[PDB]
């Protein structure tokens, strides 16, 4: 055996019949803070099972010109359950987070993703002048996409995909932490990453900390007859979430 | 008694107990601690009350009939010939199990009635029944006062009312190894005459009567025969009874769904 | 008072029941026993006796010592049939009245072996082989003496043992049948044949007599008392 | 020859006797008390065990 | 390894490719009549090569309309060479049996049977009055048929499969010794099975035992191209054969 | 016997993605569920079954 | 499709949506007519209480 | 398996003997000899004690 | 057997000693020597012809 894979985090489970290994952050696996490391001094609250565990977000539909999608975390995750309740009643919060990306084709079909996370992916406005606005920026569970030409907008994110929004050269996002779907021969992808940031915490609605980018580099493809409606979900569980500085909840 | 939950917690491995293939003909030996994070909980419950004894165990009536005091010859006395398939209930029950073994505690109500040619003065004495069980080739009773009703050996029981239900133990009287409830096969080597379960049943039959001769007023008496089976054994487990029963002697029946149906696969609504 | 709770039961007369009762006659002195010969203490101690079977019980040989002869005698053929009845000990009539088939009718179910005795009453001169079979159920019976032979036989050749033993094994899928003949319970059927032929000199008789006994052997059970259907009675005999 | 058994009790917080007077076993009361449990026969047929945590088919 | 299979029994082996485990009669494997069991007191034959060997019975083409079939045991034997002669010379016998269905499809194909050993399967008749006739419970080597509406008949058996002619769920034939053969995984399904009886042997001519039942719970389909010829071939062999009660043959 | 205080919940199954299949292979396909009780089950207080009726004695 | 070896299996296919419901049923199993008639439901309806987990395997 | 108890006998001036004859435990005759007894959950549920010589109010 | 990684089929090989016939039909074969053949993964096959003569040596 050793392809197949089950994971279990709170009251959900995920299997899996045909992955890979399974991506494990920089080496680091997520873990609680350190007292050591710690600089808020009022008790943590760190429910378990409530927050981390499986939240399937919207699924997505990969077409044969699909230049890519993305989403950003915490923010994808502010509406989801007790985890979203707990981001507004605390000022500062961190956690780690399981990223299982699934897509079953069938062996007639061809494509492949790059799955990666992106830790701070600060992008770029589509015009120069202009900083990109919260919407362009992250849609919440809702994908937002990165476009095959320029992207043209007074306020929109500069998405062309070859630069992956950050002007770079999109096929060197591999530094970072990633996966591929090549449905030939996987079916998803499981990247567990750690809490990475240059504080032990953070406030979880002024700042995103990750960018899950998910781009076709062959794209879908298949002859006539076969299914042409393949989505793409995926399931996140957060890892390790402690909150501190309760107090009423919203932003502002 | 039941197994504890054992509290689990977080799983990252390459072992998946929640994926099969019941295609082996074999149940999953699952439990939540294997796709849920279990906290441990020590059960106390026992399965005392599902023990196949505790389950057949408690008396059922199998059967009734009724005789006159008085009034002459079919009415006189009446007669069963002993099975278990002529009641719906207890009938289902033994029938869950394909073979069985066990003893019977019998036990008898017979209440007594007026019936309207009344008489004047009617004022009659307490009755006395006599029930007589008569194994298969034993001279059987042809009125209420035949020779045979002097017993000699068959056994019988004589009971007088207002004084508790009669009740007997009987051992497991079967001639095979255990009472078979089903039957797929013939009486003859040849396929004709008769097929299914009756070709088994020969039990022998029950006799019963009034013992104080007929008064003047018109009486009848009912019988109830109740069955408890007892020191309970049981074989090879089989689907409960879905159609009605319509025959005793088979195991005919009339087509019948499945079950009840309901508007779509998506309706929380119980029937 | 012992607080007490009477239980469905109280009060009724079974039968069969077992219980002490007071002596009507406190102190009586019984009489001595004495120590007779033959005392009997199980029912299968007589059925393990021998008793002559009536296999001749044709029509109005019934009322004729002639019930208990089976005819045999010197013939121009090959393998004819000498009797055959069936094993229905309990039921048919070739059997039922016998030591063996009375006590069977006291009872409601049977098991066991059986052992038939047949004892040659020709003279000293006559000489001859039978072949006696039993043929268990699910086939027909025997027609034929190629048919009976297929199946348990004893080759008896007449000499100085006038007697010869066809002892019927217990092959049953059951453990017990009824006495009260069931198709389920069928027992199969014993025949008798020719194997050769009563050979007798000039001046000696060719028809001859042969006897046969029945008994239970060894194995043997009777099991559920029962009335037997025997014995009738219309009122108190006077 | 009097016997003492134990009582349904109940689980988070005693005995009997009896004495049996019939001399046939089939008089004797019930077997109330007996939990002997086995599902393998029937939830388990398998020649080849079958392993939980493993891959079903091989 | 661990799906493939061979099992040799007399001159006969039969090998599977992709089976399943093995199902074992109700874990108990067959054996001969022990002295202790024994009513019947002559000597037995135990033929064993010549008996206990495999037999394959008459094909049958599943198409997509087919309700099930069924085979009535020792019957179905009753003319297969040296078991079927020793059937007839004997008043009884006793044997338990190794079934093998057998029914390979395609990858493209799909479909899904229910493979069941029903001991005892006493069954009705369509008119309510009267007793089904011999041949409407076996046609001996030939598969007799379910329907999927009420069977009418005179004598015939209520075959409607939802009942399984037994007057039962058929959903519930599962706690009886089974195999599925979903053409997706399968291709065969092999059943061993003990003697059952109330009696430690019977006459096996007036008796069944035991009735096999094949069942498409999903029908066969396929598309337009595939082979549409798909036959299930059912293969058994009597295992620890005893016969006692030896005569002249045949039934009566 | 369903009592609105013993509620028991609601089990309920949808697409995590798609049945994808290639071309000339059916798109329909079916799928058996199968139930029995795990080993913490338990049932108590013996009843006869509402499933079972009869008018009089079967004959 | 209660009279029909239909009513026991699930349909399932391919769709130009995401999400879908593919069924749906209370765990009501002593009185619900998709369980109280499995060999679990047919022994609960013979019982007035019960208890435990309850497994359901689809294929 | 007798068990002998005591009589309710009265104070400024014997035993019994019961033997249970039922499987279950609730067939039992009644506790009417336990005597057990604490006031002082709805007494003194105070968490700070309160001795009776003492100034209850500090 | 060299059909296409997607044909299946299962075939039954046998051997039939002498005496009576040859086998004309499915039936008559396998009450004989024989193997189920599996197609699948292993291509082949093997059936395998036992000695049974009453001889010792047959002549070629
Ligand atoms: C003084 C009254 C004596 C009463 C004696 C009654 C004896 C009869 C006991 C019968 C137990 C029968 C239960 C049914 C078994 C059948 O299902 C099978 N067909 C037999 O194999
Ligand atoms: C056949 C009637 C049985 C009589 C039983 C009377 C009560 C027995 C007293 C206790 C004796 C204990 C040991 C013996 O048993
Ligand atoms: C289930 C009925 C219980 C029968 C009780 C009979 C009286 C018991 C005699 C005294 C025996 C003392 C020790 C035991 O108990």
């Amino acid at each position: 055996s050793d392809r197949v894979r089950s994971i279990t985090l709170g009251n959900s489970t995920i299997t899996t019949q045909e992955c890979a290994n399974v991506v494990v952050g920089y080496g680091v696996w997520p873990t609680y803070l350190k007292d050591e490391e710690a600089t808020a001094e009022d008790q943590p609250t760190q429910p378990d099972v409530a927050t981390c565990r499986f939240y399937t977000l919207e699924s997505v539909m990969w077409q044969q010109s699909s230049p890519g999608w993305w989403w950003k975390f915490p923010d994808a995750l502010s509406n989801m359950g007790l985890f979203g309740q707990n981001m507004q009643y605390h000022y500062l919060g961190r956690a780690g987070y399981t990223i299982h990306v699934q897509c079953n084709a069938s062996k007639f079909h061809q494509g492949c993703l790059l799955v990666v996370c992106v830790p701070e992916a600060e992008m770029g406005c589509a015009t120069l002048a202009n900083k990109p606005d919260p919407k362009s920026l992250s849609k919440g569970e809702i994908a937002n996409m990165f476009e095959s030409q320029n992207s043209t907008g007074e306020t929109a994110v500069q998405a062309n995909v070859i630069n992956a929004g950050m002007g770079v050269g999109v096929g060197n996002l591999t530094i970072f932490p990633h996966q591929w779907i090549n449905l030939r021969t996987n079916n998803s992808a499981t990247i567990v990453m750690p809490y990475i940031n240059s504080v032990p915490m953070d406030n979880m609605f002024r700042h995103n900390n990750f960018t899950l980018m998910v781009i076709p580099f062959a794209p879908l493809s298949y002859s006539t007859g076969a299914t042409t409606y393949v989505p793409i979900t995926v399931t996140v569980a957060p890892m390790c979430a402690e909150y501190n500085g309760l107090r009423l909840a919203g932003k502002q | 008694r039941v197994a504890d939950t054992i509290g689990s917690g977080p799983v990252n491995s390459e072992s998946i107990p929640a994926l099969t293939a019941a295609e082996t003909g074999h149940t999953s030996q699952v439990v939540p601690s294997d796709t849920m994070q279990t906290r441990h909980v020590k059960n106390y419950h026992s399965r005392s009350e599902s023990t196949v004894e505790n389950f057949l165990c408690r008396s059922a009536c199998v059967f009734y009939t009724t005789y006159e005091n008085h009034d002459s010859d079919g009415d006189n006395f009446a007669y069963w010939v002993i099975n278990t398939r002529q009641v719906a209930q207890l009938r289902r029950k033994l029938e869950m199990f394909t073979y069985a073994r066990f003893d019977l505690e019998l036990t008898f109500v017979i209440t007594s009635t007026q019936e309207q040619p009344t008489v004047r003065g009617q004022d009659a004495p307490v009755l006395t029944h006599q029930i007589m069980y008569v194994p298969p080739g034993g001279p059987v009773p042809t009125k209420v006062n035949s020779y045979s009703w002097q017993t000699s050996t068959n056994p019988s029981v004589f009971w007088t009312e207002g004084s508790a239900p009669p009740r007997m133990s009987v051992p497991f009287i079967g001639i095979g190894n255990a009472y078979s409830m089903f039957y797929d096969g013939w009486a003859r080597f040849d396929k004709q005459g008769t097929y299914g379960i009756s070709t088994l049943n020969n039990m022998g039959t029950l006799y019963m009567r009034h013992v104080n001769d007929g008064g003047p007023g018109p009486i009848v008496s009912t019988v109830r025969i109740y069955f408890k089976p007892k020191h309970v054994k049981t074989w090879v487990p089989r689907p409960p009874r879905l159609c009605q029963y319509q025959k005793a002697g088979n195991v005919n029946f009339e087509p019948t769904g499945v079950t009840e149906g309901r508007t779509d696969i998506t309706t929380m609504k119980t029937t | 008072g012992l607080p007490t709770l009477s239980t469905p039961g109280s009060n009724q007369f079974l039968t069969s029941d077992d219980f002490q009762s007071p002596s009507a006659m406190p102190q009586f002195d019984v009489t001595p026993e004495m120590d007779i010969p033959g005392q009997v203490n199980n029912l299968m101690e007589i059925a393990e006796v021998d008793s002559v079977v009536p296999v001749n019980n044709t029509e109005g040989k019934v009322m004729s010592i002639e019930a208990y002869q089976i005819p045999v005698q010197s013939n121009p053929t090959n393998g004819s049939q000498v009797f055959g009845f069936p094993l229905t000990p309990g039921a048919n009539s070739v059997l039922n009245r016998t030591l063996l088939g009375e006590i069977l009718n006291y009872y409601a179910h049977w098991s066991g072996s059986i052992k038939l005795t047949f004892m040659f009453c020709g003279s000293a001169m006559a000489t001859g082989k039978f072949l006696l079979a039993y043929s268990p159920p699910g086939a027909g019976a025997p027609t034929t003496r190629k048919e009976a032979m297929l199946g348990t036989h004893v080759i008896w050749d007449v000499g100085l043992q006038s007697s010869c033993v066809l002892c019927i094994p217990w092959i049953s899928q059951t453990h017990y049948r009824y006495v009260v003949m069931d198709e389920y319970t069928a027992g199969g059927y014993i025949t008798c044949w020719y194997q050769t032929n009563i050979v007798v000199p000039a001046d000696a008789q060719s028809d001859c007599k042969i006897l046969c006994f029945v008994s239970a052997c060894n194995d043997f059970s009777v099991r559920m008392l029962k009335d037997t259907p025997f014995i009738k009675q219309d009122n108190f005999f006077q | 020859g009097a016997q003492v058994s134990t009582q349904k009790t109940g689980a988070h917080e005693i005995h009997y006797t009896n004495i049996n007077y019939y001399k046939d076993a089939a008089s004797n009361s019930a077997n109330r008390q007996d939990f002997t449990q086995d599902p393998g026969k029937f939830t388990e047929p398998v020649k080849d065990i079958m392993v939980k945590s493993m891959p079903a088919l091989n």
